[PDB]
DNA sequence: ACTTGTCGGTGGTCTGCTCTAACGTCACGGCCAACCGATCGGA
């Protein structure tokens, strides 16, 4: 009576100690726990599911004739590959792994985050969290990481397993999802936000998908291997091109009153004060970017702010204030 | 599955004894996270197995020294399993994710934390990657807060009030670092208010050292990793708004509440405002799109708010 | 392995691996001074004999005086 | 929830057996090449 895991053991530590390929008849013999079988073939089919076990969990086990003057075939798993190479980690390191540790909430993240810590503390160096002090407080109502988590794990299992994935997306909650079947690429952050890379075979074109608008069902198809990304494409730049296209549209100056307005301030390039009407201010020439989002910030703050230039800005803030003060009817 | 875990627990428990020579049961049980009691049987399992042949001199041997461990013979485990592919990419995942994050962690240890892992399981250009090489976009603050916070020193913050729209300069106590969503945010103890209140990094202009050692008050009273004292509260005033169809900009950064569907735009949803004036400069922003219905007394602000703009722009040029 | 063998490598820790010593030693009566090494392997593309990996040859050089019970003529 | 004895399938490798329909038909190769004595079987 061994249990599993003994056996197990067992049988990594006979494989790992030994330099020459071993056949299934020395393993049954010698190994404690296969002397119990009844049978050939019931010895056989449960050293076949103990192997599969064990290579399902990354153990690079190998396979080779015993000797150059025989035929049968041993196993051998080889040291070199089954031990990582050393590393040393400082204290800035472990801090940063430390914190990184405790970000995830799924239960398979969790479980391999925990594996993954397990086995770089016993490489040699030590992580600690309790002298960082530092904790997370939101832990389900995350849009990006909380919310995006089935989904963002989904996407890095098809894109280890390199199969397409089929989805449905939509721009936004007012229009219909849409269904997209992509190959992808990578995973790309930018200001915390996700963004799925990759091509679309319906529309032949690389997008860029927030994993916030996609579901969580992101169905893998396709054969695995069938995925073959070019190494020369940059998925950062193609992310940063995605981000904003309008460098600085143009040149606008705007007149906003003084000791208000920080964040207009704090994006403002030049500075001209100027007294306008009895009030004090500043004249700033600033960029465009986004224009509705200029004309959004101009008319946040009211009289605060003034626009002079353009004239299209000032006569489209003009017909914004107007329908403000129309009472509502329209 | 469990199993499995527990198998690559165990075949690693040996390289973490190797490594500390005289590791104590506290530190392993915390190290490998598990109670004394599995821990014991753990270990147990461990020592009665080993070599093929199974001389006491080949299977593994332990030294217990009081309650210290100790290993006597390896029996070929020198070195810790490696890394499998969904681990290294969660971890990979979450270090280019904080790196990002302002103030919770140094970038050069994170980039140097991403290097020596890339170099160590061998990954190439084909895994997830950052946006910018370096970031170089710190002003200093955030490193004088890592700073305050690990040395428990005073400092002094320049942080912008969005809702009064000023600029307030408070000397407070770091206690602790949070994230709540994707913003991170920075918990202090203010004695100019006697409050505890929550700053964020981009709002922050500048950090000033000051050489006041004082604990602050709440880890003498009450140092709640929470404190949502004014995140969530009934007494916070709701406004009632309309939002039409083109306006979808506010439906994800902003917690809209009692959404209700119309095709002719005739249903409105609620949400809380911290202040009136903000609340007034944000349905100006939108212009038309968003109509205000309720209260009165805020469509009466906004309509003469929209009025002084008008004969404002009319009396400059 | 005999278990007296095995108690004896347990105890002084000197691990029972399987090799079989087979080291070159000047045979009995003769010394002298190595003057020449000679080796050979397969891998620099040599002429060997199928089944032989690596082949080396030392030359050992010795002064003889004459002594009693050698032979003049 | 995890695991195992029992059941059945593929493909590869090593090993052995049976078959092939113009007509074909009794081997070179030869050492030995000494010398004396004793014994059994034909002429």
């Amino acid at each position: 009576a061994v249990s599993k895991v003994e056996r197990l053991m067992n049988l990594v530590i006979a494989l790992l100690s030994t330099r020459t390929y071993l056949p299934a008849e020395k393993i049954r013999t010698t190994v404690a726990g296969y002397a119990d079988s009844p049978s050939d073939e019931a010895f056989s089919r449960m050293f076949e599911r103990d192997k599969n076990e064990l290579r399902d969990l990354g153990i690079p086990l190998e396979t080779g004739r015993v000797s150059k003057w025989d035929s049968t075939e041993g196993y051998r798993i080889n040291r070199d590959s089954y031990a990582l190479p050393p590393i040393g980690l400082t204290a800035d390191e472990a801090a940063a792994v430390a914190v990184a540790t405790q970000l995830w909430q799924s239960p398979e993240l969790v479980t391999a985050t925990q594996n993954a810590v397990l086995k770089l503390r016993a490489a040699g160096v030590d992580v600690d969290a309790d002298g960082v002090g530092v904790a997370i407080a939101s832990t389900a109502t995350l849009p990006g990481v909380r919310g995006s988590e089935e989904v963002l794990q989904s996407l890095l299992s098809a894109i280890d397993e390199g199969r397409a994935v089929q989805f449905e997306h939509r721009p936004s909650r007012s229009a219909d999802y849409t269904t997209r079947t992509v190959e992808p690429w990578g995973v790309v952050t930018h200001r915390g936000r996700w963004y799925l890379v990759g091509h679309d075979r319906d529309r032949e074109d690389t997008r860029t998908f927030r994993l916030s608008r996609i579901s969580a069902a992101a169905r893998p198809i396709g054969p695995a291997g069938a995925v073959q990304k070019p190494q020369d494409v940059n998925l950062r730049d193609i992310v940063r091109r995605a981000v904003a296209e309008q460098p600085t549209g143009e040149r606008a100056r705007i007149w906003i009153a003084g000791g208000r307005a920080t964040a207009l301030r704090r994006q403002a390039v030049t500075s001209t004060p100027r007294t306008i009407g009895g009030r004090a201010g500043e004249e700033i020439t600033v960029d465009i970017g986004t224009w509705d989002r200029l004309a959004r910030e101009i008319a946040s703050y009211g009289s605060d702010a003034v626009a002079l230039e353009p004239s299209s800005l000032r006569d489209d803030v003009v017909e914004r204030l107007r329908a403000h003060a129309a009472g509502g009817e329209r | 599955s469990q199993v499995s875990t527990r198998l690559v627990r165990l075949l690693n428990m040996v390289p973490y004894f190797q490594a500390n020579p005289k590791v104590t049961r506290a530190e392993a049980a915390a190290a490998l996270g598990v109670t004394g009691k599995q821990l014991d049987a753990d270990l147990d399992q461990l020592w009665m197995c080993g070599l093929p042949g199974y001389s006491p001199g080949d299977l593994i041997d332990f030294d217990f020294v009081g309650d210290t461990i100790e290993v006597t013979f390896s029996a070929g485990v020198d070195h810790p399993l490696r890394l499998t592919s969904t681990e290294a990419t969660g971890i990979l995942v979450a270090l280019r994710a904080l790196v990002d994050v302002p103030g919770m962690v140094d970038p050069e240890a994170a980039r140097s934390a991403i290097a020596k892992i890339e170099s160590a399981v061998g990954s190439q250009r084909a895994v997830v990657e950052g946006i910018t090489e370096d970031t170089s976009a710190e002003p200093g603050a955030a490193a004088t807060v890592r700073t305050a916070v690990r040395e428990n020193r005073a400092l002094t913050l320049e942080y912008y009030s969005a809702s009064r729209d000023s600029l307030a300069t408070r000397t407070v106590d770091p206690i602790r670092v949070v994230l709540v969503g994707d913003n991170s945010y920075l918990e202090a103890w203010c004695r100019s208010a006697e409050a505890v209140r929550l700053f964020r990094f981009d709002r922050i202009v500048d950090a000033q050292l000051l050489d006041d050692p004082a604990a602050p008050p709440p880890p003498a009273v009450a140092a709640g990793p929470d404190t949502s004292l004014f995140d969530a509260d009934p007494s916070l005033p709701s406004a009632t708004l309309l939002i039409g169809a083109a306006a979808a900009w506010m439906f994800d950064y902003y917690p809209l509440r009692d959404i209700t569907e119309r095709p002719d735009g005739s249903c409105e949803a609620t949400m809380t405002y911290a202040s009136e004036d903000w609340m007034a400069r944000f349905i100006l922003g939108f212009g038309a799109e968003v109509q205000v219905l309720a209260p009165e007394s805020l469509a009466t602000r906004v309509r003469q708010a929209a009025e002084a703009a008008l004969q404002a722009y009319a009396r400059c040029v | 392995l005999t278990p007296e063998e095995r108690l004896l490598r347990a105890i002084f820790g000197e691990k029972a691996r399987e090799v079989r010593d087979t080291s070159l030693k000047v045979p009995h009566g003769e010394s002298g001074k190595v003057i020449g090494i000679r080796v050979f392997s397969r891998e620099d593309d040599d002429e060997l004999p199928a089944g032989v990996n690596e082949l080396v040859r030392v030359y050992v050089a010795q002064k003889r005086k004459i002594s009693d019970g050698d032979k003049l003529a």
